């Protein structure tokens, strides 16, 4: 399914950046049929008209659009990446890195809680937000 | 009736561990006095017999 | 085809369409394997053997197979076991001088040039008296005995091997050392391959056997509720009931055998 | 060492099994009838350096191939950065658990070899030759990393040294003690060829390969969407398929709640197609929530979405 | 003429350890004194009432 | 345009595409001088691995043949069991596509 | 364009 | 009861529940006649309810 | 008959044997099986004789008590089952039914096939498969006409024997009927009998393969013997159909299910319900009663076990009807 939007090249993520001045651009680099991408979408979408006011979600392929690898990294099989006026924001997750989530939470409210606090802390000015929960231990008991 | 790349074997995992004296104290081969062990040194084996 | 100088190989891997080149690199661990294999034994000082080396030098297997005759080999084995104890207790300052890397990071030798030309300084060859080693003075060490004789093996194939017996006797005797003079396999009662298996299926160990993880998952005995059966006011007891005991009779000191192997009785 | 020895012996002569029939292919007269292969008759020292030379050579090409210049491997198969590394070149640098196997078995054959070339040199004894070779091959773990590249492989150390109990233990009886001079290296050639054996076509695949030229619910619905939307009309697809995604959801959610579900207007096709995969979905719905909670009860470790989503569910 | 030795039931010592795995898992974000107060009230629960059994 | 054009800097080497054995997937000489001396060593070594696998061919192919069969048969996938219905979808009028409503009734 | 997706999707699963 | 349920085999002992929290020389002994009174006595409080009123 | 440990399935299916008047009079007599000949190292029957004797145990007029252990036939049907329907663990009642009834017609035939035992003469008939091929469903339709003239994808004449009828209840009809109904599906007895009235084709699909097996019924058997399908294993677990089976209980007319040339050789083609299997509770942990007609009387009892309870008339077609016997009169 997947209809949340996709760009196909470099062009259109770079001006899909700079398209939003008010609200937060989110890109899923990853594969489509990885699960992980698969659960993040899900989430996503189950929350993509939900921050439709101050978010905007766009999903990339890796195989499709590789020029972002080695810029940002994109090593892992799935991130997320925020950016706001052609800044990107770093989120303190507590996971060691803070360029991105680099993992599928199952709970939308948790990413909702994520981007609102993303959202805040660009309009406020700050290039570092800090997420209001800790990942590094996945509080499973 | 009622990790660790251990390169020696711990001493726990150690069998033989007897109470029964005719099983700690086993009575050896004599093979006529004329049979030895292969390995030891035939003088050993001819001094401990 | 037929074999070619050694001289062809070596000017080739001297001097060094790559796709010839990669495709023979790809059998590699067979290069490793069957040169570990042949492996020159103690005894031998010099070890030819037929080499298929790959046009372009890439790789090159040692085609043989190490077969060896196995009263001979042993034999020759024991001499060497007597050899090396004799050399032991002669040198109190033996000095190992092993090496763990191919010369470190120096380029590897030149054969051709410091190794063909050298003579090896001995082998570990054990002296025979001619008088009791007469039948096998003659071939005992070399790198494979009776090869080219067509009464003791069957050919150059070195399959097949027929001995008379004074030879056999000789070689019983030189690998006295390494054989336990046991004439029975009394000596292995309760502790052979089958009385392994029989411990291992009920989930227990011989005091000079091995241990293994459980066959099948055990039931603690605090879990039976006390029938009439397990009743131990019923139970007489004058010896413990050894493992021995249930490896030698296990349909009878055991309520649950399963795969369990009888064990060869008394001979 | 005796009794581990006697489970390594007891647990080949049961988990033995007959060999199975083959078509008696050999490889080597294979390589023998084609043209890239040439025989000749050669002393086994020079095939060793010569060997060791290969391998260091083909060593060189695979990691220059993959331009990793900053990584330098010498003749011992020793390799080592030769700078700090950037996160990219690190990961570039991930040659996996085969090449290090590889270069570590290169690495022993280049120390039997090298052990071989200086007895042949004259500087060593060859009693102090097989010493070496003894102690070669049962300390391949101190002398050679290869524990931590192939786990498995450290049984077979273990083997070694026990085999080394085996022997010191009656080679150090009556005059001779305790001592660096026995070489009775049978046990643990025999050990490590026949680790060769079982690894030899594995690095063969990696070679060849390198030389080469839960959630079913989401996966349930997407198969879906695809098999509807490959069966639809190309110029009226642009809405209609998040119309019937809007009806897929509410027929689920209808279920969910045991109320009718009946839209007038929907081709029975598509409706029929829509209740399949509704009763597929709860199948797994019914069949997950009761696996969840049976781990639940059973005490293992869950996160909070999962009970409360196990809750809504039961 | 006769001894009752006590005992908790591993029904009872069950449901304990599912409320020690609530607390600890519906804690999240929430303040350590909230948890250490949920933990005590549950001592305090299980001892006052199995006063013997526990030990 | 590239990924600069946005004026940006950093804050397949992916995980997927490396697995511990193997190391990373992906031949290292997928293209380079390749000639027709380069087909036939490729030629003569494909050869050698049929060879190679002929020892045991007739009875590995009847087992994984046999066992794919009972795997299919057994556990089904997703899209075959709905293409019967998907075939069954079918036979159906373009104007019936735009009468499909939506879920405010 | 979901379709453009779906099609990616079952090709590469 | 064995009149009513019949038990040749000395089947009544296979699901008799007992307190495992217990040691075995603490738990109930399994005896032939203390199972099978227990069984009765269970058999008989069971007759005396209806079992669409309830079942033990 | 009492329940050992869980056998309640095995009591239903003996209980819906007994109170058919042939086999049980057949049975009733030991003179009627004893002089067969026996293979010498064969164990089936052992399940015969054993039969017979729960028979005469069954319906003796004077007894000791109201109830009869099963214990030596279960005994008897674990040892000749090779360790399958165990005492301990329950089993389908079609499955057990199928086996027990298959077993004795093979013990009766004496030393070889007999074609005509006591159970075949009670409970078989015959019916004729028609099994029409058909063409991979992913074809063009050009190739699907043309496969039309292989000879291959058309009916064939495979009329075999049935012992019992399969009726497949429909699928539930996951949501609820918006009308004031139960959630709990109805279904009349003869839309579940009409795969065998000769039109209707239920698709048959085996591996890589297409089929349309047509049904038509050619000798009505004196008893006959409907195994409807509760449980099917879906992809993760087995669910019991909950589809209520609305029959009458004293007339049905099968006159329609039979060709014309057929219709003719059977004089009375009216059947009355005489036993009706029912499992309750979930696949698993289900139990088994059986609803008996007691003639002479009027009666209708339900059995569970040793539960005897008199059950109306009027009730019985209320239940999941599992399996039933019915007699042609």
């Amino acid at each position: 399914s997947y209809m949340l939007p996709h760009l196909h090249n470099g062009w259109q993520v770079d001006q899909a950046i700079l398209s939003e001045e008010d609200r937060v651009v989110v890109i899923r680099f990853g594969h489509d049929w990885d699960p992980t991408c698969m659960k993040m979408d899900e989430v996503l979408y189950s929350i993509a008209e939900k921050v439709k006011n101050f978010a905007v979600i766009y999903l990339v392929d890796i195989t499709e659009v590789p020029d972002f690898n080695k810029m940002y990294e994109l090593y892992d099989p799935c991130t997320v990446m925020f950016f706001f006026r052609n800044k990107h924001i770093m989120i303190d997750l507590g996971t060691g890195n803070n360029n991105k989530i680099n993992w599928a939470m199952e709970d939308k409210q948790e990413m909702v809680d994520i981007i609102e606090t993303v959202y805040r802390g660009a309009r406020k000015g700050r290039g570092l937000v800090v997420s209001p929960k800790d990942y590094s231990t996945k509080y499973r008991y | 009736y009622l990790r660790k790349f251990v390169f020696e074997w711990d001493a726990s995992e150690d069998t033989s561990i007897d109470y029964n004296p005719l099983y700690k104290e086993r009575h050896q081969v004599q093979l006529l006095g004329r049979g030895f062990i292969a390995g030891i040194d035939l003088k050993q084996q001819k001094r401990e017999q | 085809k037929e074999d070619m100088p050694p001289e062809h190989v070596r000017k080739i891997i001297r001097d060094h369409d790559k796709r010839v080149y990669l495709g023979a690199l790809k059998y590699m661990p067979h290069a490793v394997l069957k040169l570990l294999e042949n492996m020159p034994m103690p005894w031998e000082q010099i070890r030819d053997v037929p080499v298929l080396y790959h046009i372009t030098g890439a790789i090159s297997f040692v085609n043989e197979i190490p077969w060896v005759i196995e009263p001979v080999y042993i034999s020759q084995w024991g001499s060497m076991w007597i050899m090396m104890r004799r050399e032991k207790r002669d040198r109190r300052h033996f000095k190992r001088m092993r090496f763990p890397p191919f010369d470190d990071e120096e380029p590897p030798l030149d054969y051709a040039d410091n190794i063909l030309d050298v003579e090896p300084l001995e082998a570990i060859q054990l002296e025979l008296d001619p008088e009791e080693d007469a039948p096998v003075l003659d071939w005992f060490y070399d790198h494979q005995p009776l090869r080219d004789s067509r009464k003791y093996v069957n050919g150059s194939t070195y399959q097949r091997w027929q001995f008379t017996l004074p030879m056999m006797s000789t070689l019983y005797r030189l690998a006295n050392q390494l054989l336990t003079d046991l004439v029975d396999d009394n000596y292995f009662y309760l502790f052979d391959l089958k009385a392994f298996f029989t411990s291992k299926a009920l989930n227990m160990a011989i005091p000079g056997g091995p241990k293994f993880e459980p066959l099948v998952r055990d039931i603690n005995l605090q879990d039976e509720d006390w029938n009439e059966f397990n009743d131990i006011n019923k139970i007489i007891i004058r010896q413990p009931i050894r493992t021995e005991y249930k490896i030698a009779f296990p349909y009878l000191y055991n309520n649950l055998p399963h795969h369990v192997h009888l064990t060869w009785y008394h001979t | 060492s005796y009794q581990k020895l006697l489970k390594y012996y007891v647990l080949n002569a049961l988990k033995h099994r007959p060999p199975k029939a083959q078509k008696k292919r050999y490889l080597f007269r294979s390589f023998k009838a084609t043209k890239f292969f040439q025989s000749t008759k050669l002393d086994w020292v020079e095939v060793g350096l010569q060997v060791c030379r290969q391998g260091y050579n083909m060593l060189n090409l695979l990691i220059h191939r993959k331009n990793l210049n900053y990584l330098h491997l010498d003749y011992n198969f020793n390799l080592k950065p030769v700078k700090t590394l950037t996160t990219k070149e690190r990961k570039k640098s991930r040659f996996g658990n085969a090449f290090h196997l590889c270069r570590e078995v290169l690495r022993l054959t280049k120390l039997v070899v090298d052990s071989h070339v200086q007895y042949r040199l004259g500087n060593v004894d060859a009693f102090q030759l097989a010493d070496g070779l003894q102690y070669i091959f049962a300390h391949v773990g101190q002398l050679t990393g290869m524990y931590r590249y192939k786990y498995k492989l450290m049984r077979q150390i273990r083997m070694c040294k026990d085999l080394k109990h085996l022997i010191y233990y009656r080679f150090n009886t009556g005059p001779v003690g305790k001592g660096p001079g026995c070489g009775f290296w049978a046990a643990g050639w025999r050990v490590w060829l026949f680790f060769m054996r079982g690894i030899t076509p594995l690095l063969e695949r990696w070679l060849g390969n390198l030389l080469a030229r839960s959630h079913f619910d989401l996966e349930l619905r997407a198969a879906v969407m695809h098999d509807i939307l490959d069966m639809m009309p190309e110029g009226i697809k642009q809405n209609k398929a998040r119309t019937i995604l809007q009806h897929l959801s509410e027929a689920w959610r209808c279920w969910k709640a045991n109320i009718p579900w009946k839209v007038p207007g929907l081709p029975t096709p598509i409706e029929n197609m829509i209740l399949r995969y509704v009763k597929a979905k709860a199948d797994w719905w019914t069949n997950t929530a009761h696996y969840n909670r049976e781990r639940i009860r059973r005490g293992a470790t869950v996160d909070k979405t999962v009970c409360k989503k196990n809750l809504g569910r039961l | 003429t006769a001894q009752c030795f006590l005992r908790v039931d591993d029904e009872s010592m069950q449901r304990f350890h599912n409320r020690v795995r609530q607390i600890l898992m519906a804690s999240g974000s929430t303040t350590f004194t909230k948890i250490v107060n949920k933990w005590n009230t549950a001592l305090i629960g299980l001892m006052t009432y199995f006063r013997e059994a526990v030990v | 345009v590239p990924g600069l054009g946005r004026g940006a800097t950093g804050f397949d080497l992916n995980d997927t595409n490396y697995d511990e054995f193997n190391g990373y997937a992906g031949s290292l000489f997928s293209s380079g001088p390749y000639e027709k001396d380069d087909e036939e060593a490729d030629a003569i070594y494909a050869a050698l691995d049929k060879r190679m696998d002929e020892r045991r061919k007739e009875r590995r192919e009847q087992r994984e043949k046999e066992e794919i069969e009972k795997y299919r048969m057994e556990r089904p996938k997703i899209q075959q069991q709905f293409s019967d219905l998907k075939r069954k979808l079918a036979e159906v009028t373009e104007e019936e596509w735009l009468s499909i409503p939506e879920v405010g009734d | 364009d979901i379709e453009s997706s779906l099609k990616q999707l079952a090709e590469r699963r | 009861y064995l009149t009513e349920h019949p038990d040749p085999n000395n089947e009544n002992i296979v699901g008799y529940n007992n307190k495992k929290c217990w040691p075995r020389d603490a738990r109930m002994r399994l005896m032939k006649h203390d199972v099978n009174l227990g069984r009765a006595v269970f058999w008989d409080i069971k007759n005396r309810l209806p079992r669409s009123v309830t079942t033990v | 008959l009492n329940n050992i440990k869980a056998n309640d399935y095995a009591n239903a299916v003996l209980q819906a044997l007994s109170n058919v008047p042939p086999l049980r009079n057949y049975f009733l007599e030991e003179d009627n099986y004893k002089n067969i000949k026996r293979p010498p190292g064969d164990i089936m029957f052992l399940l015969v004789q054993r039969f017979g004797e729960l028979m005469r145990k069954l319906w003796n007029p004077r007894n000791f008590k109201a109830h009869v252990s099963p214990h030596e036939m279960l005994q008897a049907v674990v040892l000749c089952s090779k360790k399958t329907f165990q005492i301990t663990k329950q089993g389908d009642g079609v499955d057990f039914l199928s086996w027990f009834l298959n077993a004795l017609h093979s013990a009766l035939g004496g030393t070889k096939k007999k074609k005509k035992t006591i159970v075949t003469d009670v409970f078989q008939g015959s019916m004729r498969i028609f099994t029409k091929k058909l063409p991979h469903p992913d074809l063009p339709a050009e190739e699907k006409e043309q496969l039309l003239h292989n000879d291959e994808y058309q009916e064939t004449m495979v009329e075999s024997t049935f012992m019992y009828l399969t009726l497949d209840l429909p699928t539930a009809p996951l949501y609820k009927d918006e009308k004031e109904q139960l959630i709990i599906p109805q279904v009349p007895l003869f839309n579940i009998l009409a795969k065998f009235n000769g039109i209707t084709e239920k698709e048959y699909k085996t591996y890589k393969e297409n089929f349309l097996k047509r049904f038509q019924l050619t000798k009505l058997p004196p008893y006959l013997i409907f195994c409807i399908k509760r449980f099917t294993k879906n992809n993760f677990f087995v669910e019991k159909n909950p589809t209520i089976v609305n029959f009458p209980i004293t007339n049905v007319d099968l006159r329609e299910y039979l060709s014309e040339e057929v219709q003719a050789v059977h004089k009375n083609t009216t059947y009355d319900l005489i036993a009706n299997i029912v499992h309750d509770g979930k696949p698993s942990e289900g139990s088994y009663r059986i609803h008996v007609l007691h003639h002479g009387t009027g009666k209708w009892y339900e059995l569970q076990d040793l539960q005897v309870t008199d059950i109306l008339p009027q009730m019985i077609t209320l239940s999941e009807a599992y399996i039933q016997i019915w007699k042609r009169r």
